[PDB]
RNA sequence: AUGAGGUGGCAAGAAAUGGGCUACAUUUUCUACCCCAGAAAAACGAUAGCCCUUAUGAAACUUAAGGGUCGAAGGUGGAUUUAGC
């Protein structure tokens, strides 16, 4: 589909701003975003909701 | 001295999940992905389920914070809609008004 | 005090404010993406990666840093640019000019008179006409305006007025 | 804050470990409310659960260390 | 209206000026291809008057002013939706068929890339697919059009059908003709093996060619077709367009390509669109190019003039009101100008 | 009505304005200078002051609207009426020298006369009783009638158009199915005739 | 212990009934566009059933989304009745 021009430019873009370099299925980015999110839990919202 | 021991209730689960948040987010990473191998995925199933069970954020209930109200709750203000309309009508609450428009 | 929207920096540069020659510049755009509005000119980069509005900042520069740099560097796998590539679309090596090339050439052959060459052809002020035409059409705003000066040119290589 | 990776040191340079590592560690970077001790904890507490399950690595034929 | 009814022979002085065409060339001319709304209306006059417009005769100029030396040139009809550009290449197709060309007309490409159920995989080409309900419809007013010439046509190879029946060289072009029409599967087939002995024989000086292809823009626009898995397929690998892009290449001679561009019944386009590129997108410009586009626009005061009177004529606007000058500035007004408009809008007054 | 009472409804008449003064009596006079002082109500975006306007069609068009399809709806009559005059011509260029005489060829004619014919004298009430029915119902009963025909579910995937304007012929020469029903309202009447003293207007 | 805690569990339909949604199509259906087109048309018609996948979740036959498979009932509906200026 891409040229491999594209393909390797974007590969070089997500080195560049740190994003996943190689390539991975829906389910397993998942943990991406798990990560980069607070789990639900720690969040001060959810933890300190009763005073 | 919470209102109710279903409040209780949510006020231990509450601290259970955050305590125990890290680790289930650890284990929970390695199942939610397919790249390890099953196996470890498995093993990994099998941990998150031993963890106890009032870590579990799903049970985590959303209860008014005045009144223990399980339903009906603003969450911008973790007030249910009786005691938000209470303070509201009486004015006690910054900007909230009477609509009409 | 606390507030997280407060760790948000946003670092906004003309790339033509910067010591860029074409490919250099075209590298970036491809590298940077919807980054960078052509309508301004513009690179905006935005970083919340870092907890505090220093480190932001601080990150924020390098990026600029580092894309500079990179696309000032030039990678081998770039002499594999299909045509569909560039930005830019170039009238030289494309099918328009290989297309005027083989029509001429028919036209010759029809005439008999084959004492012609593909430069001496396309030197003439007419494929000039031609291919000033076509990349108004291709790269420029389309509109009636062109497409007339374009008639006009294809008129005048094909010898029908 | 963001090049978590120079931390991935121990865990093997290729293969389902790295790629998950790879993984986690572009997840911590993104993370801008946990603090660098507790994202390098995160990839500790990794390191020690695969080196803990490092037989059942070696029965399914992940390389490790 | 002109006393002049010769597609050649009327000019300038004719501009706004009517033209007619007799039923008999309209019956071996046009068995296909006049827009729907002009075929009802010429059934309801019992006349076939074409308005003579400055775009039909600067591209009756050029073709009689053509070398059929040259490479065939190819000629754009363009312009904005509903403004003749299908009327105008039928004024081009009857003069040429008054000059006595062999007319390969495509009514409209659209209808070749959509709504097709007969659609097969091609037998002599795997990686093709046939049309054999469209190749028909087209091989039989085809045929009509252009009967006389199709005898004289000798075929130069051997075609076969079936592994028991074929069609030898030195054949009549109308041995093939008739095969695709009778055996319905064979039917796109027999209209490659047309375009392809079409084509040679025009350089080889057997007979002029007018190619008059409306709606050149579906060649490449994508289509609504779809595999047996639900896929979509591509315009190439249908084998009428396949043969018809080899047409439209302008690797040849004795004769002229006029397309017409056309929105309408287009796949994927927008409404707004009347530029070529924006049309045939680059893919279909690149095939295309060089090419003379040939603009089509609303109107001017005399056409509008000339067409209202024409429809007065025919008592066409019976609205008590019509014939007032108010009316007919309300109708200026509202058809912008514009014949297709202007023709839905007399429609019912 | 967002509007306050005070506003009225707007007068799309050019030739009202474009009368005389001498030719305005004094109570007319009187009513043009007082409009002057009058808040008017915004022209409706239906009707306007183009020659090409017809009432009768526009309110036919706004009965056989269906869930605010006006566009559906217009393109509808618009392709009813032109189907009309292709079958007029049709049978006047079919029709001999004489018969051209009498063959109409206006839609609009057409369909007033139509729906003149359709349009029922006598209506039935409940008090039922035979009764006067006034113009505004009557015109309303004619093309709610037109209309209910039309939509009758016995023709079998005909178009709008083709049904309507051969409904509207048969009815612009006393025939068709319409006419049967307000033939079958005014035997109902006759009928009912002796209950006539029922009604008490 | 009529209090507290934990594990597991119902929640289905003999049958009826209120409301809502989808329809019964040609002023319709599919496609393009988003309103100057081409096809369907004994098909129309399920958000129903069955299988698979995906989302969330510790846990999905249970929830949702998608895909596949199926193409069902029905053909504007009695009294009566709802809303609308
Ligand atoms: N030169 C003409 N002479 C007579 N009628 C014309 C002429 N041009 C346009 N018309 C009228 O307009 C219609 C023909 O328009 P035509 O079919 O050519 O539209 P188009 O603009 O080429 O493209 P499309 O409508 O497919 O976008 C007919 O109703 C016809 O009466
Ligand atoms: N069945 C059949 N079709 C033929 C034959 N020759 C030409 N055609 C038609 O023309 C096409 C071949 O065109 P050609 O100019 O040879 O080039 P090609 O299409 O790339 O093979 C076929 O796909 C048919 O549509 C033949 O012998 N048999
Ligand atoms: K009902
Ligand atoms: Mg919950
Ligand atoms: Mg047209
Ligand atoms: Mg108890
Ligand atoms: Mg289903
Ligand atoms: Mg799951
Ligand atoms: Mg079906």
């Amino acid at each position: 589909s891409l040229s491999e021009y594209a393909f390797r430019m974007s590969r070089l873009s997500a080195r560049l701003f740190g994003e996943v370099t190689r390539p991975t299925n829906s389910k397993s980015m998942k943990v991406v975003k798990l990560f980069s999110e607070l789990p639900l839990a720690k969040k001060k919202e959810t933890y300190d909701w009763y005073p | 001295h919470y209102v109710d021991w279903r409040m209780w209730r949510d006020v231990k689960r509450r601290k259970m999940a955050y305590e125990y948040a890290d680790e289930r987010l650890r284990i929970n990473s390695l199942r939610k992905n397919t790249i390890l191998p099953k196996i470890l995925q498995d093993v990994a199933d099998e941990e998150i389920a031993a963890l106890p069970r009032d870590s579990c954020p799903v049970r985590i209930r959303n209860r008014c914070v005045m009144t223990s109200r399980p339903r009906g709750v603003k969450r911008r203000w973790r007030l249910s809609r009786i005691v938000f309309r209470h303070l509201a009508d009486h004015g006690q609450l910054s900007g909230i008004q009477r609509a009409t428009w | 005090v606390r507030n997280p929207r407060a760790r948000v920096v946003v670092l906004r540069v003309k790339l033509s404010s910067l010591n860029l020659d074409d490919h250099a510049k075209k590298k970036l755009i491809k590298l940077v993406g919807e980054r960078y509005c052509k309508t301004t000119d513009v690179l905006t980069i935005k970083t919340d990666r870092c907890p505090l509005r220093r480190q932001n900042y601080d990150y924020a520069v390098y990026l600029l840093t580092v894309l500079y740099h990179e696309s000032w560097n030039t990678e081998e796998w770039e002499k594999s640019k299909t045509e569909a590539d560039m930005e830019e679309y170039i009238w030289e090596n494309s099918s328009s000019e290989r297309n005027i090339l083989e029509t001429l050439l028919q036209m010759k052959a029809a005439e008999k008179n084959m004492e012609i060459n593909k430069e001496e052809l396309l030197g003439t002020k007419e494929i000039e006409e031609y291919k000033k035409s076509v990349v108004s059409l291709k790269n420029e705003e389309e509109n009636e305006n062109s497409i007339s000066q374009y008639k006009e040119s294809v008129k005048r290589l094909l010898n029908v007025t | 804050h963001i090049f978590l990776e120079k931390h991935l040191e121990s865990f093997p340079k290729q293969g389902p470990i790295r790629h998950f590592m790879e993984l986690v560690t572009c997840g911590l970077s993104k993370n801008p409310y946990l603090s660098v001790k507790q994202k390098v904890e995160h990839i500790e507490w990794f390191r020690n659960y695969f080196n803990e399950k490092k037989d059942i690595l070696k029965e399914s034929n992940i390389q490790f260390n | 209206r002109t006393n002049e009814n010769d597609p050649a022979k009327h000019g300038d002085q004719h501009e706004g000026q009517h033209y007619n065409i007799s039923p008999q060339d309209l019956e071996t001319v046009f068995p296909h291809g006049l827009p729907p709304r002009f075929v009802m209306q010429v059934k309801t006059f019992s006349e076939a008057c074409l308005m003579v417009r400055k775009p039909a005769l600067e591209l009756l100029h050029y073709l009689k002013n053509t070398s059929f030396a040259y490479p065939a040139i190819r000629y754009l009809l363009y312009g904005e939706k509903g403004t003749g550009k299908t009327l105008s290449l039928c004024h081009v197709i009857h003069f040429c068929a008054k000059q006595d060309w062999l007319i390969l007309h495509i009514p409209d490409a659209h209808l070749w890339v959509k709504n097709c159920r007969d659609l097969l995989q091609s037998s002599y080409n795997k990686q093709r697919f046939d049309q054999p309900l469209e190749a028909s419809t087209w091989l039989k007013n085809f045929k009509t059009t252009n009967e006389r010439f199709l005898n004289q046509i000798k075929v130069q190879e051997k075609y076969v059908w079936n592994k028991r029946e074929s069609t030898e060289k030195g054949s009549p072009l109308g041995e093939v003709v008739e095969q695709g029409i009778t055996r319905v599967r064979n039917a796109t087939d027999a209209v490659g093996i047309v375009l392809k002995e079409l084509k040679r024989q025009s350089s080889l000086g057997m007979f002029h060619l007018l190619v008059a292809v409306d709606g050149i823009n579906a060649l490449w626009g994508r289509t609504t077709l779809k595999r047996e898995d639900k896929s979509p397929i591509a315009p190439e690998e249908l084998a009428l367009v396949h043969n018809l892009r080899k047409m439209m290449k302008n690797d040849w001679h004795g004769g002229a390509i006029v397309s017409a561009l056309s929105q309408t019944g287009s796949l994927f386009k927008p409404r707004k669109a009347y530029l070529p590129q924006e049309l045939l997108g680059k893919e279909g410009f690149d095939a295309l190019d060089p090419f003379i586009p040939i603009l089509v626009s609303n109107y001017n005061p005399k056409e509008f003039e000339s067409c209202i009177q024409y429809y007065l004529e025919n008592n066409w606007l019976q609205h008590e009101k019509a014939p007032t000058e108010e009316g007919k500035k309300e109708l200026l007004f509202l058809s912008n100008a514009n014949p297709s408009l202007l023709e839905r809008h007399c429609a019912y007054l | 009505s967002r509007y306050s009472p005070e506003f009225k409804d707007p007068l799309i008449d050019k030739e009202y304005y474009r009368k005389p003064v001498e030719e305005l009596t004094e109570e007319e006079k009187y009513v043009r200078e007082l409009k002057k002082t009058q808040l008017i109500k915004a022209a409706p975006a239906g009707k306007t002051s183009s020659v090409f306007e017809d009432p009768v069609i526009s309110k036919f068009t706004n009965m056989m609207m269906i869930g605010g399809n006006k566009v559906l709806a217009r393109s509808l009559m618009i392709q009813t009426l032109e189907a009309v005059k292709r079958k007029q011509f049709e049978k006047y260029h079919a029709a001999s020298a004489e018969e051209q005489a009498t063959i109409e060829r206006n839609p609009y004619t057409i369909f007033h006369q139509a729906l003149k014919n359709c349009e029922p004298m006598i209506g039935l009430v409940p008090i039922q009783v035979p009764v006067p029915l006034p113009d505004r119902r009557r015109r309303f009963l004619a093309m709610k009638w037109m209309i209910t025909e039309c939509r009758d579910k016995k023709h079998q995937r005909t178009l709008m158009p083709e049904k309507l304007s051969h409904k509207l012929l048969e009815a612009f020469h006393n025939q068709g199915p319409v006419i049967k029903r307000k033939h079958d309202l005014h035997k109902m009447a006759e009928a009912n005739r002796a209950l006539a003293h029922y009604r008490w207007w």
